[PDB]
Parts: structure tokens; C-alpha cells; sequence
């Protein structure tokens, strides 16, 4: 039968006051003849009913997509708090109860740095640029780039992984194509760096420059 | 820092005496004493001389002449040493301080001297001739200011006088009036002293003063002294500063003496100030003497691992001491001289037959080589056919010890150039700046002279040159990318701290990497030329390092071919 | 209710002739009173019955673990072939049919290299050593280390990710502790490299040296 | 390569004539002709001389004497040029080839010469005195082998003879028998020639031969020549090799001439072989002449940007040509000489009063400086108090142009040292190796001499020294980590290519990084000392780069302090 899960907030929005993360509860695969549904948001089993629900969207599955946004002040998520999206329908006789929340352990201050590409990896075409992080905890983290104060968008990255150190580690790729704005600065060796955000970070932020 | 330096004017005629007026507020304001000659000339009644309120000592000849003021605020001065002497003879002189030409109520000169604070003199005499309109001369018996030495160091005084005098104040012993006021009475320290005693506040041996001491004393003890002979050692009158080192009992075995002090300007101190020299001899000075050359460690003067190193000397040196200026001769004597040890200057006497030979424009550009000088500069004329002075495309610093008229790090006036391009300057030693009489000149106030200074006393007097308000005509302005407008002239070459990158000497946006045929790479906000062997590329940057290695586009294993 | 999935072979074993990968079909969560089960291996719907099944293993769930190994000559997997593990029980009335197999697209020759750690990342303690790969396809890949011909085991790595290039990319971490054998060679700058194995690789293998 | 080189023995006495026997199979086997003097001395009947089968030319004096063989396989030789002459007079000589002391059936000397192939001679005469037991002397009229020059270059022949002769072969014109066989008849190229014609195969002008040509000819054309005067230019007899460059019509404007060829050993060729020199003059030689010094580009000889550079010279040079060996004098003349331009050697005459002064051990170790020599070496004695010759801890190469007795790159014998430590050698120029008479010596066969060679002709003759089979006594062996056993002596210092890393000169496992107090880093299989300022560490390696930058453990922004 059908089944549905929710979506957590974005670390880029968390740990940043002005930003507004969003605990989101998506719903899909409505019944061709029994699609009705309504939400109820609980806090450890405490209803608030203060969410903003959105319309529907059809899909190639001949069904509709439903979702509602939930407001955040970050505190209760910063110190720890569980949420619960209660939904329903007729195709399924049971309600929903999911114990999604922040986790806790031994927080690790991100061990951070920058590194160039390899002489041999120069080739011709889309060169790579990277920036790595390890010794951090937990896995909820996302980072971005900055360039002389200006941003970059053509980047990508990877999820974290565990090892014997009891922490996490990963890198972020940055595509840098030929005859483009991504490399003009690099060849000219200006301020490149990695904008990182994480809980264990002192002031919840650090940074590392990069150039030739 | 807390003092000023002597000068070399000798009945000299400066230009635009409004600059001569400002020539010294930056010198003597906040100055206690002088290191050399003090020279006062050409000053009318209009005078803002409060900065001279606090003066105490001299090292060279004092001088006044052709000065038409009615008052001088010179007080608290009690020493003159006379290391240098007018006509190599006198410690202080006065001449023709009046007006022989033309409502306003005034005499046209000076009436009285008023120098009660003066009490001590060393080697040197005094002259005062042809000084009408002043009284209270021949009034105080100069001898009682002289030492037991220089008793035969004669003097000479004016008698031809215009206006009548007044009897000395009744509150003064005899007729010792520097001025009609009791505030200008006199005390002396020669005759009343205790027999052989040199100085005293009274005939009592308790009032007698220390030998090395001078000017009297509140007590013959050192701290109680008034005029320390050779230095004020942290408030003490001793004869010689403590030696830097000491040799052991009976062995050629030296070892430092922390209490040692360098000798300089009557001040036993730890180190030598900026612009000055350090010597194992033990004296901060302005010349690195015989068989002794200079290095750094910030400067110091000691012998090297070879006889006197052969280098280029400038004017005022051991064989250019009595030179006027540059001529057809001794011009290629600067051939590729990385660093001169002297000074130089230009006059019309160079650009004239001088029947000898004159100079020429094209026999130049040797100054694309110079990286440092020791002395000063001075200019008077220049041909019209030469727009600029780019020939100095690169000079690091002047570091001028010796100065023109003993006051200027450089001088320039009477020319017709449009602009200037001394771009590689970040620092300047002693000496004061000066400029005027440059008609076509522009891009003058595009300079942060204060940055180049290294001594707070320095400044710049400028006038008689086309201003920015009119130079902008036709669209004059500092270069685009030059930061904060710190240009010397047009073109990026004349930049200083241009955030954009440069080629050898051209700041521009494009360190053309891969879009200019002779490829390039980057380092220190500066463009560099890619290796030769590394073939041209077109995907991304063609090179990765200056040398043959660290390359990509190959045309031995790590090289290209 | 319960459900079970299988396990694919290991790339380290594939693309290497002497090695013997293993298509494996694990089973868990037996019923406290209805645990019986038996296997049948099909090829596109063609029974062979030539597998090697293993005994059981209890778990904290108060249930047992069951599994059987399946033989491989690599060819049919090299050129492409689907497998199917048919199981059964009484707790569930339906059999199982899973279309697990190798995938195909535009194979990409792994773009490979080596890089050192950062001067600033030196710190004191367990230093990092890395080796990266990108521009490869598909994601089925695993690599290992070599040192003057000798192996290393304290390493770890990350899975791949997609980007705008239509390929994959990742790195492998190598723990290098203080006063240890991992760093003695590195400080002495001997032959370190990354042993890589992948389909698109010329001869299914390449390598890149590393030192100071 | 395809030739050999002359020698300098002059009735010389080598040691262990079994080495003298092997002294030349490596020289003349596969050799066509000689570049200098050919010297044959001290050889008994036992003789493997087949390698002398094919010889064609000479440049210096040929010599035989004190040789007790009954045959010589010298044939196909048809030229002698005589650039050097015995007693500076003769082109070839023979003396006392017999036995004055004691079953076996033999005369005890040589009976006949047999040299039919000889047809041409240049500057020089011949001597043959006190040569008993040989016939067919004074047989062939030497004059017809001489040139139109040297007709007055006298000769002298022996007459005191022991055994009777035989009449010349009846198949030969007159009495011209180098040997009793018709295979040793004679042809000549002097009298029968066409008047002024120099050489000919017959009196016909068609049989006449080219002027520059010699030894006759199949035809007077160049290719048809037999003995090219000054070179065999790709099979041609021309007088002078083509010039390297050419000057234009009437201008001081040079330009290369590809057809040009360097002058050397009668062979116009493109470049100069190894061990030799290149000159703009146009001659490969063994000396860089007056006002002309050496550089590389592999060697070349031309003037520099300065008069003759002042450097150190060795023996056999412009002021050490007639020297015997080293003495108390001219020893500190090698003070810190990075590169000598000569040769040297040691004898007992140095270690003896020589009433002058003798030498001493401690006045040494200057050879810890030398990095290259130009000539050879030779030793005869050495004190017992000196175990080894470590003083040569570092010398790159010999590159010996001039050779002892014109054959040896170096020589050593008659000593009592235990081992040797010439470790920094990877190459050797011309000259042959030699060693013997070294009692205590060991670690001899631990050397890959073949590696050091750069000329296939080279080898090594060794004997009269304690062998490995007995040197192992007490446990002698090449160092542990020295690769493949290529030691010169004990201790890692004497390694060559030691896979393990080294400190300055000590190959060991531990480039102690962090486990030795003075920390270290690594580069090029070699240990380097960490920076001073970088504080000691203990987590991992303390340094990352030689300079103050690229450090971690700090005690200006990038530096430590």
C-alpha cells in the first residue's frame, strides 16, 4: 500500500537567525477516488495547529502532491525537540506518527581547510575546485562558497560518512569550466574560501581562505 | 624628534619669502635645540614666531641679517657651542637689519635684542656691523660669557647708529640691559667666580659650579647643573659618554658594556635615531668615515671583508666637497651606479658653454638604474624639449643626510615641465620638501607626501604652479586604477598601490592569462611572463610556475624540451 | 509486515578475474512460529538451482538471519544480465521477484589524481591522507591503497554523487595517526598511490603515484 | 672508439710484466691506428699479439727495445708521421732486443722484422743499434720510404750481429727482404716516380700519385689514394679540413659553413669526441690554449668575458712541464682549488729530505675541496701511520686527458693502506686503470670500475693485493645498505646508490623525523636539517620546508620569530 514520510529543515537556514528553516511534511500518491487529507502538527504530543498548508500538484503517477510548511524559531531545535506530522486518509485506516528530531552525541568542532587541484588533473576543460571538512558532528550540515565577498552556484558536494574517529568527513566539488568566470579569478589568484556552518563551530561559523 | 637640525644659509636669498616664513614652523615648532647652524634672514614685521619660544642650545653659528622686524621672541636660550662658524671665525653675527627704501608708524628694523637667558659660549666670536636702529649693543661685556678659553677670540660691534638709546634699568647691577625692562637684566659667570672656578651663581665656593658644567648651577653637583658641556646624560653633566665595550684586565679580550652609550648631539643614548649611523667607534653621525662602509642589521658603519669597497660618490664628498653642481664632466661617472654615496643638483651653469662643455638631454637615463642616494637634490633650470622626468622610472628612496642650505631633502623650481613620475618612492629620510616656479606643471597635489615622510618635522611648501582647479582643463586626472588617486602622473605606470595587477610597470585589469599570446601567470598582485618552452595553450592558463618545471603545455623528464 | 531485499556483488571482486564476487540474498525477521524458507535462483526467469546456502544466525530481534551465496563468472554481469532471488514463507502469501542487475549509460573513464593534506591541517594527531576520482560512470566502484607494493587497511571512503557533468565524484580518507606506521613512510616520502578499479578504465585499471 | 692512443714509455720499466702484457689488449684490440707514440718493451716469447694484426698509422715515435720475442705480427702498417720523436730526433728505434743470461730450443731474441706493408714516412729518422740475433737489416734502402723532405734526416743501423743471414728472396727485385719469404718483398715510391711525382705504383704518370696523397695509389685520384697526408675525409685525401665558418665578400661578417669540420687525428669530422675539446679555431685537442678557457654547452674552449681567468694549475702545465712530482713546495698552492687544470702524483722523493724540504701527513685535506682534475695520477709510497685516503671524501671525476707513461688515467702501487674511500665517482675519461703492490689493501673488488668508465678501451689490471677470499678475515664486507655491494670502504659514507636515505654523507634507515632532537625532513633520497627557528615538535614531522617559511612549530607573519 501507500506510505508517506516528511522532510527535515535545511542546515543553511538553521544556525542563522535571520533565516527561517522549514519542517515540511510532504504527501503523495492520492487515491483516484479517495484523496482527502488534513494535517495536525504536534510537539511531543501537543497540538499547535499553526502551520501554512499549500495547494496540490499533479504528477506522472496520475496522483497529486500535498505538503504544509511549519514555522520555526530555532531555539527548541537548537536545544533539542521532537516534531510529529499527523495525517490521514481513507485508503489507510491508521494515522501517522513520526519521531523525527535533532540528534545528540559528542559534538565535534569542524576540522577545516582548503586545497588546490592537481597539476596532472589540469587537462583541458572543466577543472575542479574543492574544499574539505572532517572531525565534525552531527551529519546535519551544508556549506557554500564565497569569492571576494560574492557567491558561487555551480558547486556540488557529497554527504558525510563515519569512520573509526567517531566523526564525519566529506568534500564539496566546484565545477570550473573553460573560458568562464569560475576560473578567471582562480588564475588571477583572488580570495576564494569555504563558507561553513555547523553547530560545534565556535560562533557557529569559521572560514578558510584559498589562492595560489 | 624633540629637536631640530641646523642649516647652511649664509646671507642666502630664498624665493617666495612666504615659504621662507613657513620654512621653519615645521622645523622649530616643538623643537628644543638645534644640531648645527641657526640662520635667520629676510623677515618683515609680520611674523608668527611663537614656535621659537623655547630654544636652549646651538651647535653651529647663529646668524641674523637683512631682517626688518621690530621684535624677536628668542628667550630661554643659554648655550652656543660653535662647531661651525661664520667665515669660519664667528659664533654669531648681525648685519644690515633695516630698510633703505619705503603712513604706517614704524622704524623699519629692530630696536633691541633682549636675550637675557644667554650665559655660555664656546669656540667662536661675534660680529655686529651696519645694524642701524637698534640700541643696547656694547652693553653687557661679552667676555663674561666666554670660557676661560677663547678670551682672545675677538669680536666686533657696530657704532654707527640712528636712534638714541635709554639708560639701562636701575634694577640691574651696572649697564647690562639686553632690553629696557628689568626682565632683561644680566647675570654672569666669569669674574665673580671662586678664583679658578669656571662658573657660579655667586662668589661662594658653594655657589661655584662644576668644571664640566657651564651656564652656572643651583649647585656644583651634576644634577644641579645648567649647561652640560658635551651632553645631558639622563640629566647629568659628564664629559664623555660611557664606552660601548670594555677590554679585560691585560688581554686583547673585549666584551660589551651595557652602560655604554653612542655619542651624538650632546645626548648619551642607547641606540642611534633614524636616518643616522651606528659605529663601533661609538658615535651616531651622518657620514661613514675612512676605511669604513655601511651595512644594515637599522643602519651601521663598520669595515667589510675587503679594503674600501669601490662605489660611486656624489657631491659634497671627499673629492666633491667644493663643487658647484653637475656639468658636462662627471656625468657618465654615474654609469650603472646602483647606489651613490653623495648628493647632486642641476643648474643652468650646466646648460651653458662654461668655456669647458655643457650638458645634453640624450646623455641621460642612467637614473633608470639608481636605487638609493645619500644626500639631497636641487634644480634651477631645464629645457623645454623634455616634457617629463620619467628617466627616474625607478628610485627607491632619497635618505638625504646632507641637505641643500642645510634644510632641504630636495629642491626644484624654475622649470616648465608638465608633470612628474617618481613612482617607486615609499619613504624619505631627513630634510624638508620644497617646490615652486613650475608653470606647465600639473599632477602635484596627487601625492601623499606625508606617507613618504619618516620624520614628523617634514612637510611641503608649494605655490606658483598651475593648480588642480585649472589643471583638469582638457581632462587631467590620476590614472583610473591607481588606488585613492595616489598618482605621480598619467598612465598606470605611475601607480603606487594599484589593487589591479601590473606588468613590470603597467597596472591593468587583464593579467591576460591565455587571452594574450605571450601567456602569463600571477604572483604578489603582479603579472609574470610564462616560461618560453611551455607551448601555447587555449583551454585554461598555459603555465603553473616560472621555471621550465611546473609547466603543462610541452612542445628533461619534467621539462618540455 | 516483514520484507526482505538482497545484496549486490563487490566491485573489488568484479573486474578482477581471479576474484569471485557473490550475488547474495539475505533474509531476516523469521516468525517466532512460522520461520520456514527456501531459495530458488532465476536468470531472467530461468531457474538454475546451483547456489550455496548457509545456516542461520540469531539476532537481538529474537529472530534468525538466513542467506545464500550465488556463483559468478563475471561475463554475463560484465555485458549485462539480471538476477532474481525467489524466497517464500507463511507469514507472507506472496513470493519475491527483484530485478537487480548492472546498469548502463555513457561509461566515463575515471579522471584520477592524488593530493596532499594542507599545511594548516597538520595540527597534531591523526593526519589525513586522500585520493580522489571523478568523471566516472557508473557508481559501482570501490578502491584501495598501496604502499611500495604493500597494502593499507585503516582507510575509509565515501559514496558517489551526481552533478551537471552527468558523472560521479568522491574521495577516500586515510587515517594516519601519530607515532605510527601510516606516517613514517609519508614523512620519508616513499611511493604512495591509489589502486583504482572501474569498468571504463583502460584495461580496467589505472594508478597515480604520490609523495612530497 | 675505433682507434687507440699513443703512450709515453721511453725504455720504461713497468711492474709485473703480466700486466704489461694485458696492458694493451684492451688498448689495441679493435684499434686501427694510434694517436701518438707506440712503445713496445719487455716481452718474452710467450705473446698473444693477434690484436696487433690490423694497424695502419702512427702519429708519434715508434719504439722497440729490450724485447726478447722471435716474431712480431705487425703488418698492414703503411704510415708513420713522427709528431713526436725518440730523443726528439728519430721516428722509430730498436735497441738491445736479446738475452745476456740463461734446454729449450731458442735463440733468445728476434730474428727478422717482416714489415712489408710500410711505405710512407714523415719528419723523423730511425736508429737500430746493439740488436743481435736479427738479420735483414740494412736491406731495403730506407730513403725510398722518406719524403722529398727529410732526405737529410739521418739514420743509423747495427752491424754487430751474431747469426748469419740468408739471401733475399729471388722473387724480389734486388735485396729488399723484410723476411726470407716472398710475402715480405718490397715496393717503393721515390725513385721510379715520374720526375717530381712524390709517389707512384709505377713510373707511368698514370701510375703517379697525388701530391697530398702518400704510400702510392691505385690511381692519382683522391679516392684511389692509400696514405692520406693529414686526414681521411670520408674517404678523401685533402690537405686541410673545411673551415667551420666563412666571412662574406668584403665584410667583417661571419656565418657558419655546414661543410666545415674540426681538425683532429687525421679525420675531418662534424663534432669532437668525448674527453676532447671544441674550439672556434677548429681543432679538437687535449689542451685549451693561450688566452682561452673552457666551458660547456659537451665541452668547448673559447675566451670568456675577462682576461685569462685565474685558477689553479697542476703538473705538466705551462709552468710545470718538466716537474718530477710533488714536494714540500707547491702543496698549499692547491688551497681550496675547486678545479685544477693539470696533473699530479706522489713519490718517496716527496717523503725524503731532498736537501729542500719533505712533506708531512697533516698538511693535507685540501682534497676535501677538489671537484675535478684534468690530468692523471701516480703513487709509489705512503706512510704507515695513515690507514686510509678519506681526504678525498668528495671528488667528482678525473677526466684525465694527459696520462702517466701516456697510458694511465691513474696509478697506485707500493703502499700499505688497508682500504680506499673515493666514493663520489660516477665517470672517468680517457686513460687506463692500474693497481698492485698494496699489501694491507682490501675492499678492492667491491668496485664496479666498468661503470666509472666512459671509453670501452678501459679496464683494470690488479694483483699482488690481499684478495677477498682472505680479506673477509675478521668479517670484512661492503656496508649493509650499500646497493648491490658497490662499496669503496666500510661505513655507509662509502656508498654510491644507497636506496636508504643519507645525512650529508651517511646512509641509514632513519632520516629521524621527530625522533632525533635536531629534526629533519626529506628530499631526493637524502635527509635535510629542519629550520632553526621552527620549534621542536613531537606529534608528527616538525618541519615542512627548508626555509623559515613552510614551518609549523613556531617559537615575520609567515616566519616563527
Amino acid at each position: 500500500g501507500p506510505s508517506v514520510f516528511l522532510f527535515p529543515p535545511k542546515p543553511k537556514d538553521t544556525l542563522m537567525i535571520s533565516r527561517t528553516p522549514e519542517v515540511t511534511c510532504v504527501v503523495v500518491d492520492v487515491s483516484h477516488e479517495d484523496p482527502e487529507v488534513k494535517f495536525n502538527w504536534y510537539v511531543d504530543g501537543v497540538e499547535v495547529h499553526n502551520a501554512k498548508t499549500k495547494p496540490r500538484e499533479e504528477q506522472y503517477n496520475s496522483t497529486y502532491r500535498v505538503v504544509s510548511v511549519l514555522t520555526v524559531l530555532h531555539q527548541d531545535w537548537l536545544n533539542g525537540k521532537e516534531y510529529k506530522c499527523k495525517v490521514s486518509n481513507k485508503a489507510l485506516p491508521a494515522p501517522i506518527e513520526k519521531t523525527i528530531s535533532k540528534a545528540k552525541g559528542q559534538p565535534r568542532e569542524p576540522q577545516v581547510y582548503t586545497l588546490p587541484p592537481s597539476r596532472d588533473e589540469y587537462l583541458y576543460g572543466d577543472v575542479s575546485l574543492t574544499c574539505l571538512v572532517k572531525g565534525f558532528y552531527p551529519s546535519d550540515i551544508a556549506v557554500e562558497w564565497e569569492s571576494n565577498g560574492q557567491p558561487e552556484n555551480n558547486y556540488k558536494t557529497t554527504p558525510p560518512v563515519l569512520d573509526s574517529d567517531g566523526s564525519f568527513f566529506l568534500y564539496s566539488k566546484l565545477t570550473v569550466p573553460r573560458h568562464s568566470a569560475r576560473m578567471w579569478r582562480w588564475a588571477h589568484g583572488n580570495v576564494f574560501s569555504c563558507s561553513v556552518m555547523h553547530e560545534a563551530l565556535h560562533n557557529h561559523y569559521t572560514q578558510k581562505s584559498l589562492s595560489l | 624628534t624633540q629637536v631640530c637640525t641646523g642649516t647652511d644659509m649664509k646671507l642666502r636669498l630664498p624665493a617666495s619669502p612666504e615659504t621662507h616664513l613657513d620654512m621653519l614652523r615645521h622645523l622649530y615648532q616643538g623643537c628644543q635645540v638645534v644640531q648645527g647652524n641657526l640662520e635667520l634672514t629676510y623677515l618683515p614685521t609680520n611674523a608668527s614666531l611663537s614656535f621659537l619660544q623655547d630654544i636652549q642650545e646651538v651647535q653651529g653659528y647663529v646668524l641674523i641679517a637683512h631682517n626688518q622686524v621690530r621684535q624677536v621672541p628668542l628667550q630661554r636660550l643659554r648655550i652656543v657651542r660653535g662647531t661651525q662658524l661664520f667665515e669660519d671665525n664667528y659664533a654669531l653675527a648681525v648685519l644690515d637689519n633695516g630698510d633703505p627704501l619705503n603712513t604706517g608708524a614704524s622704524p623699519g628694523g629692530l630696536r633691541e635684542l633682549q636675550l637675557r637667558s644667554l650665559t655660555e659660549i664656546l669656540k667662536g666670536g661675534v660680529l655686529i656691523q651696519r645694524n642701524p636702529q637698534l640700541c643696547y649693543q656694547d652693553t653687557i661685556l661679552w667676555k663674561d660669557i666666554f670660557h676661560k678659553n677663547n678670551q682672545l677670540a675677538l669680536t666686533l660691534i657696530d657704532t654707527n647708529r640712528s636712534r638714541a638709546c635709554h639708560p639701562c634699568s636701575p634694577m640691574c647691577k651696572g649697564s647690562r640691559c639686553w632690553g629696557e625692562s628689568s626682565e632683561d637684566c644680566q647675570s654672569l659667570t666669569r669674574t665673580v667666580c671662586a678664583g679658578g672656578c669656571a662658573r657660579c651663581k655667586g662668589p661662594l665656593p658653594t655657589d661655584c659650579c662644576h668644571e664640566q658644567c657651564a651656564a652656572g648651577c643651583t649647585g656644583p653637583k651634576h644634577s644641579d647643573c645648567l649647561a652640560c658641556l658635551h651632553f645631558n646624560h639622563s640629566g647629568i653633566c659628564e664629559l664623555h659618554c660611557p664606552a660601548l665595550v670594555t677590554y679585560n684586565t691585560d688581554t686583547f679580550e673585549s666584551m660589551p658594556n651595557p652602560e655604554g652609550r653612542y655619542t651624538f648631539g650632546a645626548s648619551c643614548v642607547t641606540a642611534c635615531p633614524y636616518n643616522y649611523l651606528s659605529t663601533d667607534v661609538g658615535s651616531c653621525t651622518l657620514v661613514c668615515p675612512l676605511h669604513n662602509q655601511e651595512v644594515t642589521a637599522t643602519q651601521r658603519c663598520e669595515k667589510c671583508s675587503k679594503p674600501c669597497a669601490r662605489v660611486c660618490y656624489g657631491l659634497g664628498m671627499e673629492h666633491l666637497r667644493e663643487v658647484r653642481a653637475v656639468t658636462s664632466a662627471n656625468i657618465q661617472e654615474f654609469a650603472g651606479c646602483k647606489k651613490i654615496f653623495g648628493s647632486l643638483a642641476f643648474l643652468p651653469e650646466s646648460f651653458d658653454g662654461d668655456p669647458t662643455a655643457p650638458l645634453q638631454p640624450e646623455q641621460l637615463q642612467v637614473f633608470e638604474t639608481l636605487e638609493e642616494i645619500t644626500g639631497y637634490l636641487y634644480i634651477s633650470a631645464w629645457p623645454d624639449s623634455l616634457p617629463d622626468l620619467s628617466v627616474f622610472q625607478n628610485l627607491q628612496v632619497i635618505r638625504g643626510r646632507i641637505l641643500h642650505n642645510g634644510a632641504y631633502s630636495l629642491t626644484l623650481q624654475g622649470l616648465g615641465i608638465s608633470w612628474l613620475g617618481l613612482r617607486s618612492l615609499r619613504e624619505l629620510g631627513s630634510g624638508l620638501a620644497l617646490i615652486h616656479h613650475n608653470t606647465h606643471l600639473c599632477f602635484v597635489h596627487t601625492v601623499p607626501w606625508d606617507q613618504l615622510f619618516r620624520n614628523p618635522h617634514q612637510a611641503l611648501l608649494h605655490t606658483a604652479n598651475r593648480p588642480e582647479d585649472e589643471c583638469v582643463g582638457e581632462g587631467l586626472a590620476c590614472h583610473q586604477l591607481c588606488a585613492r588617486g595616489h598618482c605621480w602622473g598619467p598612465g598606470p605606470t605611475q601607480c603606487v598601490n594599484c589593487s589591479q595587477f601590473l606588468r613590470g610597470q603597467e597596472c591593468v585589469e587583464e593579467c591576460r592569462v591565455l587571452q594574450g599570446l605571450p601567456r602569463e601567470y600571477v604572483n604578489a598582485r603582479h603579472c609574470l611572463p610564462c616560461h618560453p618552452e611551455c607551448q601555447p595553450q587555449n583551454g585554461s592558463v598555459t603555465c603553473f610556475g616560472p621555471e621550465a618545471d611546473q609547466c603543462v603545455a610541452c612542445a628533461d623528464p619534467p621539462f618540455c624540451v
